[PDB]
């Protein structure tokens, strides 16, 4: 249920690990850019340590070698721009003919003129209407989140619930979630993961 | 030479009901093999079905697949929708099966599954605030079909949403140098809910 | 397990049919056999073969699947139930393009282990998809095959021991074996362009490749072989790395494969792959297939005539089929004068050879047959009594 990401800055390189377990030979490289059709960068043959890349693909750029156990690993250098996407790493099945994907890894590029400075979340809590509270005996508080880099980010709410898209407020993004909740004297926890944090947030809330 | 074609950009349909996803190709291979995989949201590619030149029509589960080796149209079809259906399905083409082959995807379709069909609901309409920001919540509505204005520096699009009730729940925010006095009203099933209104 | 890597795009020395009409098993009047024609070294594929009985066709007749030898020919072996009697005659008539008019041939009543593939594609101009045949062995034996003619289009059984394996092992064949298939469809379709042969004109492409093990169970050896018209176009060499091309057009295919990394793939499969599932079928098949029958050996005298007569040395009912037949003269080795014949199968899972020299009369003693093979303690020589 959770995105794997890597961020990095243009010009710098970038190392993404294949999360998947019959130590097969061939293992396929694929790139997924939004928008897009996911296609094969290059494949690795283990047993002679082969690289192959599809043509039009610079000898320079990716790379990708076995380590610990079932985790082989990909690099790209010189990074730029375009290189941002999601990353996959994928093999023909034994038991049945299935290319099996392991869950793929989001890598963001960081163009040169970003200030890389507070990129956390920005909060903004709102308390319930009056009409709400006073007509059906229940209350909706909304967290939102403006100003963070990158998109990535959770958020959940304790003592089930919905969010909006994140959005490109500028060259930064929010997001925003809502409740609706007997507990209207109690109060709530806005949750947030978000890596520019480097602990989870725990917002407050009012009662109402 | 192999080429995937998948016209449709999205599509809509409701819970229990079944939707295909049609899906044209390339090939000069006389025997090749046709792939339908599921991408979630968290980026796992999951596969759900394999169609053979040869074969007959693929079945597995609640999907299937309209082969036409003619036309060359391998349509997946999806039976029973329940709402964690909701991904971007790619048709992906093999080669001549060899393990250094590659799968040539097209570019997604993205199913979203709607609550199922229902009579129509009207909303209730409130208006929350913190300094500028003034958001406009819609609870309980169908259809999907909303128009949401609050009357007056920036807005964002709406967030429409399933509510654990099988309706639809909204919310939208923005910034306005009155918001202090600013009240939302929202255009749905012909009619107009005024946050004045309660 | 047929390989799932290595496999990549890119006159015609005719050779005639050896023939060999002979029973299963010692003929004995009213007591049921089986009669058998193997026919064999001969190229190219197309035949007709037919079994008479009293000049009569046999209408009830099987066949191996086709196959070939390390010089590209091919060999069938054509057999049928039938119990002797004293009157009845049966003869094997064979009809090939070497040959000017059918031959009727009458029936004359008196330590380590490979996996190995055979790939044979024919163009038939104007009738259609080239025809494929494959066929597989572990040894000397066959458990699985393919042939583009047969209604059910699938990698199909031919040992017992096979017939346990998943649907998945029989998808999977049938998938690899159906991209070998289209593979050698466009060879046929390239290799005949490059030569600018004529598009009416039959040709045939052969593929050959396995692995052996040796005792321990360990990979020894391996091998991949590719001929256009029953010759030699392009081989993998036994160290699995470079290749060797006579043609000037194998050269273009040999670069193809060098930049492609052919051999890398199939020595990967060779070496790994291969000798795994050798090792599963070895087991499976244990019973059957890792065993060794001794041949049975004896000695024929038939005079000529009052100056010479031949001495046929014979071993029967053996297993594997690599057997050595020498016949010497005085210590002095006659394999120039000896009459050796093909090694041929028997139809029960043995094999039968003889080997026969002309002696001058009373001198018979002077002449020695040595038998070697596997399944023999030490070698045997053999020497007629009087
Ligand atoms: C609803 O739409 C129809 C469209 O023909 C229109 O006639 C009707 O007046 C609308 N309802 C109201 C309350 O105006």
């Amino acid at each position: 249920g959770r995105t794997k990401s890597v961020t990095r800055p243009t010009g710098s390189s970038a190392v993404i690990t294949c999360d998947l377990p019959e130590n097969a030979v061939y293992t396929h490289w694929y790139l997924h850019q939004e928008g897009k059709a996911p296609q094969r960068l290059l494949y690795y043959d283990s047993y002679n340590s082969r690289v192959v890349l599809e043509s039009g693909i610079s000898r320079e750029k990716y790379h990708t070698y076995a380590s610990t156990g079932k985790s082989l690993k990909f690099i790209l250098e010189n990074l730029i721009e375009r290189d941002s996407g999601v990353y996959y790493c994928a093999t023909w099945a034994s038991s049945d003919w299935i290319k099996t994907f392991a869950k793929g890894t989001r890598l963001i590029v960081t163009s040169p003129d970003k200030q890389l400075a507070d990129v956390s979340p920005k909060p903004t809590i709102f308390l319930p209407s009056i009409a709400e509270t006073k007509l059906q005996k229940a209350g909706t508080y909304l967290c939102l989140l403006e100003k963070f880099f990158p998109d990535i980010i959770k958020i959940h709410w304790q003592e089930g619930s919905q969010e909006g898209n994140t959005m490109k407020t500028n060259d930064t993004y929010m997001k925003f979630s809502w409740l609706t909740v007997e507990s209207l004297d109690k109060e709530h926890r806005c949750i947030v993961r978000h890596e520019n944090n480097g602990i989870d947030q725990e917002i407050i809330f009012p009662p109402i | 030479a192999q080429k995937v074609t998948q016209a449709q950009s999205s599509v809509s349909m409701p819970v229990r009901k079944a939707v295909t996803l049609n899906c044209l190709y390339e090939t000069s291979w006389w025997s090749y093999y046709i792939f339908w995989y599921k991408q979630l949201p968290s980026k796992e590619m999951i596969f759900l079905i394999r169609q053979g030149s040869d074969e007959q029509n693929a079945k597995s589960g609640r999907y299937s697949v309209n082969f036409k080796k003619a036309a060359k149209s391998v349509a997946l079809t999806i039976s029973a929708l329940q709402l964690e259906d909701s991904a971007k399905y790619f048709c992906a083409l093999g080669e001549l099966g060899w393990d250094t082959d590659k799968l040539i995807f097209g570019k997604g379709t993205r199913v979203t599954v709607e609550p199922r069909s229902q009579p129509h609901t009207k909303p209730s309409v409130f208006v929350m605030k913190n300094g500028t920001n003034v958001a406009c919540l819609v609870k309980e509505f169908y259809p999907k079909d909303i128009r949401i204005n609050l009357v007056s520096i920036t807005e964002f699009d709406p967030a429409i949403v399933i509510s654990p009730s099988g309706k639809y729940n909204a919310v939208k925010l923005g910034k306005y140098e009155d918001s202090n006095s600013v009240t939302c009203s929202v255009q749905h099933d012909n009619k107009t809910v005024h946050s004045t209104d309660f | 397990e047929l390989a799932g890597i290595g496999i990549l795009t890119v006159g015609s020395i005719q050779r005639t049919p050896k023939i060999q009409v002979y029973s299963r098993h010692p003929a004995e009047n009213g007591k049921s056999n089986f009669l058998n024609c193997y026919v064999s070294g001969f190229h190219p594929s197309d035949i007709e073969v037919d079994l008479l009985k009293n000049g009569e066709r046999i209408e009830k007749v099987e066949h191996s699947d086709l196959s070939f030898s390390k010089d590209w020919s091919f060999y069938l072996l054509y057999y049928t139930e039938f119990t002797p009697t004293e009157k009845d005659e049966y003869a094997c008539r064979v009809n090939h393009v070497t040959l000017s008019q059918p031959k009727i041939v009458k029936w004359d009543r008196d330590g380590s282990h490979s996996m190995r593939y055979f790939f044979t594609s024919v163009s038939r101009p104007g009738r259609g998809e080239p025809r494929f045949i494959a066929v597989g062995y572990v040894d000397d034996t066959q458990f699985v095959r393919f042939d583009s003619d047969a209604a059910s289009q699938r990698m199909e059984p031919r040992a017992p021991w096979i017939e346990q394996e998943g649907p998945e092992y029989w998808d999977g064949e049938t998938r690899k074996v159906k991209a070998h298939s289209q593979t050698h469809r466009v060879d046929l379709g390239t290799l005949r362009g490059y030569y600018n042969q004529s598009e009416a004109g039959s040709h045939t492409v052969q593929r050959m490749y396995g692995c052996d093990v040796g005792s321990d169970w360990r990979f020894l050896r391996g091998y991949h072989q590719y001929a256009y018209d029953g010759k030699d176009y392009i081989a993998l060499k036994e160290d699995l790395r470079s290749w060797t091309a006579a043609d000037m057009a194998a050269q273009t295919t040999k670069h193809k494969w060098e930049a492609a990394h052919v051999a890398e793939q199939l020595r990967a499969y060779l070496e790994g792959t291969c000798v795994e599932w050798l090792r599963r079928y070895l087991e499976n098949g244990k019973e059957t297939l890792q065993r060794t029958d001794a041949p049975k050996t004896h000695m024929t005298h038939h005079a000529v005539s009052d100056h010479e007569a031949t001495l046929r040395c014979w071993a029967l009912s053996f297993y594997p089929a690599e057997i050595t037949l020498t016949w010497q003269r005085d210590g002095e080795d006659q394999t120039q004068d000896t009459e050796l014949v093909e090694t041929r199968p028997a139809g029960d899972g043995t094999f039968q050879k003889w080997a026969a020299v002309v002696v001058p009369s009373g001198q018979e003693q002077r002449y020695t047959c040595h038998v070697q093979h596997e399944g023999l303690p030490k070698p045997l020589t053999l020497r007629w009594e009087h």
